[PDB]
RNA sequence: CUUGAGUCUCGUAGAGGGGGGUAGAAUUCCAGGUGUAGCGGUGAAAUGCGUAGAGAUCUGGAGGAAUACCGGUGGCGAAGGCGGCCCCCUGGACGAAGACUGACGCUCAGGUGCGAAAGCGUGGGGAGCAAACAGGAUUAGAUACCCUGGUAGUCCACGCCGUAAACGAUGUCGACUUGGAGGUUGUGCCGGCGUGGCUUCCGGAGCUAACGCGUUAAGUCGACCGCCUGGGGAGUAC
């Protein structure tokens, strides 16, 4: 994520431009995610759960769509 | 025999070499009724990366059916030669007579 | 596996056809080729357990191969088992 | 989406082919989703054995911090 | 005692501390500050605004040099990230690049998980 | 005899396996430079490290172990499991057009092999992690949780162990019985229409005590095997 100031630039949008550049890497969240140890059958779990809740959701997205709440 | 697709490249300082290193593998190959299929020299380029602090290297690329015999002194020549930097050694399904998209 | 250079070397020597890939004697020719060439790889390969459970499915096949040849003819099964050296 | 190896009809993805390998790293050096790209399954996973073949040769790098 | 002009920043924030290190263009260092040498402790320590006076207290330490632009190199997911770019620039320095410079493993087995 | 079973021919995909080599990132250690008073850690602290110059930052080296992104209810394997890249050796699966053998099948007590991790033996290696252990806290106490360290071990070679919530808590093989939405990998024809293999979710009849399963059945059937007979004692004693 290496951002260079460029000319006749404020200082906070080139500081937006770098904040933008660290998240679309996802380093913060690497860095969060390597702290501590994932046991590979934790990791495995929560892949699971995050394919079936990420399923789930679609499918509750799709049915809401065919509702009325009044 | 099999087909080989071989690019190693050579330290800059050598790229003399780079000219005579090529017709004594070819003589290896050929030597061994081995064919050459491609051989493109794409000279000095700038490595994405220090490879032993160096920043530029010669590419050579070759394309070879050979017994794959043969290709063991290759591979035993590029490792000993200090010329030789960085190859890769990699098996191909047929012959591959175009031309490298750097060329 | 096998060449196909040498499955039509067997395949010549064992069928009466060399479109006969099929007979009882050339799937046990064909078997005991592989089954042969294979023990050089376990030779250097004791710890390769994965390839070796397919050179027992050779091994079983071609008992049962030989199993079937024995009960329907013997002059076929005794001239096959002697030119692959097989025990029986 | 629009995968474009199937488009272009490419039988493999040539790693020397650095003029394309490029529009499928980013910009610090990491390869691209094939959800992002929407590149077919078979072509990413050839595209990406391409890309570790070129950063091996230093045609590609691996980080942006080398 | 010498005039460099050209400098750069190592941003060093981790969950428990800022270290802000002004080097020059070389990787030598000129001076520094951190936020535990700030005047904070503990629940202090962490905050982007004990980065900000580590900054701040790093602009100060390296004004006999007369350091004009400064490169900014961040490292680290603490909370003294974007805090401490912004005291560099209320100082007076001009920011040429930003970069993050987090070392990510392609590595070793980290720690075990604390069970709180 | 050819429809079950198998063989041959062409190709496809794959972390299937075994052996060797290598790359980049990072951690740690060592030596040096700049520099100076803290670092580290926590709910907060302290232990600990630091003026004998730490931590931070840069340079060179040593070493081991794991391969970010790609990466996906994606793939491969009988299961256990398998993930950088390259080569060598090797297993299986699938698909298309035929030819060939001629039911040559299925299941399988005993037997045989394979079988996570921990553990054991012998010889190596040891970065990071970390049972035991030590200290600091927390607490009424705190043989813990938290912190700072840290040895076996984790890694390699060979041998043993033979067990797991080894789970789909669902034996194997075969046939039959409305649908929808995907993924993955072939293939034929003209993005469109078919046809195969594997796989994920929803649901119909049916089944089920219910939950639920539902063409990958827990539906309708056949073949063979394993196993159950109230709880505890006890998967224990001999
Ligand atoms: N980071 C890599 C290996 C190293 O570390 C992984 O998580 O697999
Ligand atoms: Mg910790
Ligand atoms: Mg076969
Ligand atoms: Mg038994
Ligand atoms: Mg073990
Ligand atoms: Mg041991
Ligand atoms: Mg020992
Ligand atoms: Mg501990
Ligand atoms: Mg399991
Ligand atoms: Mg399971
Ligand atoms: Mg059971
Ligand atoms: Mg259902
Ligand atoms: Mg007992």
């Amino acid at each position: 994520p290496v951002i260079k100031v460029r000319e006749n630039e404020p200082f906070d949008v080139a500081l937006r431009r770098f904040k933008r550049s660290c998240e679309k890497a996802g380093v913060l969240a690497e860095v969060r995610r390597r702290e501590f140890y994932e046991k590979p059958t934790t990791e495995r779990k929560r892949a699971k759960a995050s394919a079936v809740k990420r399923h789930a959701k679609k499918l509750a997205r799709e049915n809401a769509r065919r509702t009325r709440l009044y | 025999m099999r087909h080989y697709e071989i690019v190693f490249m050579v330290h800059p300082d050598q790229s003399e070499q780079v000219p005579g290193m090529i017709e004594r593998y070819t003589a290896a190959i050929t030597g061994a009724e081995g064919k050459i299929h491609r051989l493109e020299d794409w000279g000095r380029r700038q490595l994405a990366y220090p490879i032993n602090k160096l920043h530029k290297a010669h590419y050579v690329l070759m394309n070879v059916e050979a017994p794959q015999e043969v290709i063991d002194e290759l591979e035993t020549t590029f490792r000993f030669n200090d010329a030789v930097i960085r190859s890769m050694v990699m098996r191909t399904k047929h012959a591959v007579t175009e031309a490298s998209p750097m060329v | 596996s096998l060449s196909t250079e040498a499955t039509a070397k067997i395949v010549s020597e064992f069928g009466r056809d060399a479109n006969d890939t099929g007979s009882t004697e050339v799937q046990v020719a064909l078997l005991t080729a592989q089954i042969n060439h294979l023990q050089g790889h376990f030779a250097e390969h004791k710890k390769d357990h994965h390839s070796r459970r397919g050179l027992l499915r050779m091994v079983s096949q071609r008992r049962k191969l030989l199993d079937y040849l024995k009960r329907k003819d013997v002059a076929r099964y005794t001239q096959l088992i002697e030119r692959l050296g097989l025990r029986r | 989406k629009f995968c474009r190896f199937t488009a272009e009809g490419v039988q493999e993805i040539d790693y020397k082919d650095i003029a394309t390998l490029k529009n499928y790293i980013t910009e610090s050096g990491k390869i691209v989703p094939s959800r992002i790209t929407g590149t077919r399954a078979k072509y990413q996973r050839q595209l990406a054995r391409a890309i570790k073949r070129a950063r091996y040769l230093s045609l590609l790098p691996y980080t942006d911090r080398h | 005692r010498k005039q460099v002009s050209d400098g750069v920043a190592h941003i060093h924030a981790s969950f428990n501390n800022t270290i802000v290190t002004i080097t020059d263009r070389q990787g030598n260092a000129l001076g520094w500050a951190t936020a535990g040498g700030s005047g904070f402790r503990g629940s202090r320590k962490s905050t982007p605004f004990a980065a900000q006076v580590a900054a701040e207290r790093c602009a100060d330490a390296v004004k006999e040099y007369g350091i004009k632009n400064l490169e900014v190199m961040v490292k680290g997911p603490g909370p003294g990230r974007e805090s401490t770019i912004r005291a560099l620039n209320a100082a007076g320095f001009r920011i040429t690049n930003i970069t993050d410079v987090t070392p990510i493993p392609h590595g070793c087995r980290p720690p075990k998980k604390r069970r709180v």
